[PDB]
């Protein structure tokens, strides 16, 4: 199964679970600088943030 | 002995005028005490820096939730308002010392 | 220093700047007169009458 | 390569004030007028430049060129009216920008507030100078009465009145000067407005609560840009409603006849955003008193920060001052209503009372209001 993974598979698989999906964020400590969720959400796609 | 310089205010007695004004001011509806709404000048800001951690952290959340209420244009439920009798000045003792310190410093300069 | 009186120090400071402030006002006076050849000022000077 | 460390050694670092600037979360809609004011500047300059490509300042061909703009130029009729009604939207937005500072104690930002008054004075100068450009018996005569007020200044009045006029009265010499002056001043306003923000971003913004909002700041980009865009549309809707459905609703009909120095209009009056100041000047029979009261009322804004008395900043928790604030707004509307009416016996009495109350409220009643509540709150 490892030998059957290539760039095309990684690009397709990553875009299916990472691209445009809503992430879950957990913070702890001095997280004042931590960006707002909309800033975090808009980081899930390119050329449209 | 409250309300107005006269022995009796316009709307009967004197003590109830301040109680009436507290509900009229409406900062209790937001869950803020009286000293949580004070103007932060170069004097009050220093007197905040002397607050104990237990009292300073409590003030932060009371302000933090009030801005959430103001953002939504809402108020706390009737049971969560700051009672006029239960409202206590947690900043007056600290303000007075900075008043005393600043007055001595200012008057010492002119001598 | 005398038992923290009411504004003695600033009176002394003001008197130091009075001679220069009085002469500074001459620039505001003469300079304004010099700017627009004001009629009733350029009459007492001997050369510029 | 750090996406956060963007093209920083460029002009974007300045633009971080538009994207990553901390702003209070509880900002109400009354703050939107700051961004609306900037849009009003850009809209006025955009339409103004295209108007200046067909307007000619010579008296013999000033009014006729305005008619040629509407009648002949393709889509030139709308541009003339978004300019005429954009100034109406400008002063609508300008007066709420001042009012919010009065209510929410934003004048505690002494540097920003003082630059704000300078910005206010510059626009009223630009609006007054641009009204004379059409040269239409309201331009000539509206400028005649207001400019002649400077003759009341002692020992220098007539010297500078003629120096403003470029002659013995308003004429072609004054008209050409105004158009050149009307062209330059708006670009000065952009520079001052940039300075206006520079004195504010260092100290942050204000909130309706009036307390420090450092504990609940939010990024500007995803929350207020879309809030200002919605506010911008409400401005475009309101401005376009006048332009497309009642273009001459606010402007006086008498302005459509060519200026005639030998003939006077039935009633003389400035635009609606100066009518509040016209009433104050007309209150006092004295000439020197009237011009001073006209200037003092506008310049009283700089005196407001020195009159603060309450230990609370905003008027949110000051019910006694709230009753006075809307009394001042109502009185300012009374001054606006009585400004456009002829000086007769009912408006002479009401005019004096409204004017004397305008200064009495801010100078006496409002500072006394803050003192009374300060005693009422054990401090
Ligand atoms: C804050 C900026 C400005 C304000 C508040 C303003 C205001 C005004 C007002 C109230 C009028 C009277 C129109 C009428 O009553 O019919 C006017 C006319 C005019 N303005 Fe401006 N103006 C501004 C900027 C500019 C600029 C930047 C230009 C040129 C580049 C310009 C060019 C003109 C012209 C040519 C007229 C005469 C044409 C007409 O009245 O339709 N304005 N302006
Ligand atoms: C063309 C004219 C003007 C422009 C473009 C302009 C622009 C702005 C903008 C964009 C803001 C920030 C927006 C906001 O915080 O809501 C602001 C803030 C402010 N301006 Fe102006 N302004 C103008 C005229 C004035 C005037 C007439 C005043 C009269 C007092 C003024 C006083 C203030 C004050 C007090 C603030 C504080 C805002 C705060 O407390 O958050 N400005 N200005």
């Amino acid at each position: 199964r490892i030998a059957e993974v290539d760039a095309r598979v990684v690009r397709e698989v990553c875009s299916k679970y990472f691209y445009d999906q809503c992430p879950a964020v957990a913070g702890f400590g001095p997280i004042e600088q931590l960006p707002d969720y909309n800033r975090i959400r808009s980081g899930m796609f390119w050329l449209r943030f | 002995m409250a309300g107005r310089p006269a022995v009796s205010a316009s709307s009967r007695w004197l003590e109830g005028i301040r109680k009436w004004y507290y509900n009229a001011a409406g900062f209790n509806k937001l869950g803020l005490m009286r000293d949580d709404t004070i103007h932060e000048n170069d004097d009050v800001k220093e007197a905040i820096r002397r607050l104990p951690e237990n009292l300073y952290d409590d003030r932060v959340f009371r302000i933090k939730r009030a801005l959430d209420l103001s953002m939504r244009q809402q108020i706390l439920p009737k049971e969560q308002w700051t009672k006029y009798e239960e409202d206590k000045s947690y900043l007056e003792p600290y303000l007075k010392e900075v008043i005393r310190e600043r007055k001595e410093r200012e008057e010492w300069a002119k001598k | 220093m005398l038992t923290r009186f009411l504004g003695p120090r600033y009176r002394q400071l003001a008197r130091n700047w009075v001679p220069t402030a009085s002469l500074w006002g001459a620039v505001g006076a003469v300079g304004l007169v010099w700017a627009t050849d004001w009629r009733l000022i350029l009459d007492w000077v001997p050369y510029i009458n | 390569m750090t996406n956060i460390r963007k093209s920083h050694p460029l002009m974007k670092i300045v633009n971080n004030a538009f994207i990553d600037l901390p702003a209070p979360s509880n900002i109400s809609s009354w703050w939107n007028f700051g961004s609306l004011l900037g849009i009003c500047l850009i809209l006025q300059i955009l339409t103004g430049l295209f108007l200046a490509m067909h307007y000619t300042s010579d008296t013999t061909t000033a009014f006729s060129s305005v008619t040629h703009i509407c009648r002949d130029v393709n889509y030139g009729w709308i541009i003339r009216y978004m300019h005429a009604n954009g100034a109406s939207m400008f002063f609508i937005c300008l007066y709420m920008h001042v009012g919010r500072g009065l209510y929410y104690g934003s004048y505690t930002f002494l540097e920003t507030w003082n630059i704000g008054v300078i910005l206010l004075l510059t626009v009223m100068a630009t609006a007054f100078m641009g009204y004379v450009l059409p040269w239409g018996q309201m331009s000539f005569w509206g400028a005649t009465v207001i400019t002649n007020l400077l003759s009341a200044i002692p020992y220098i009045g007539t010297n500078l009145v003629e120096w403003i006029w470029g002659g013995f009265s308003v004429d072609k010499a004054t008209l050409t000067r105004f158009f050149a002056f009307h062209f330059i001043l708006p670009f000065i306003i952009m520079a001052i407005a940039m300075v206006h923000l520079l004195f504010l971003h260092e100290t942050g913004s204000n909130n309706p609560t009036g307390i420090s909002s450092d504990v609940d700041k939010i990024p500007f980009h995803p929350y207020y840009t879309i809030k200002d865009i919605l506010g911008a549309l409400l401005l475009i809707l309101a401005l376009m409603l006048l332009v497309l459905f009642a273009p001459d609703l606010l402007g006086d009909p008498d302005n459509y006849t060519p200026a005639n120095p030998l003939n006077t209009p039935p009633h003389i009056k400035p635009e609606w955003y100066f009518l509040f100041a016209y009433a104050i000047l007309r209150s006092i029979p004295n000439k020197l008193g009237g011009v001073l009261a006209l200037a003092f009322s506008i310049l009283i804004l700089a005196l407001i920060p020195l009159l603060h008395t309450s230990k609370q900043r905003s008027m949110m928790f000051r019910p006694l001052s709230q009753c006075l604030f809307w009394a001042l707004v109502a009185d300012l509307l009374t001054l606006t209503w009585i400004g456009g009416q002829p000086v007769e016996h009912p408006y002479i009495t009401i005019g004096q009372l409204a004017s004397v109350l305008y200064f009495l409220l801010i100078l006496v009643l409002m500072p006394t209001a803050g003192t009374i509540e300060n005693k009422l709150l054990k401090w």
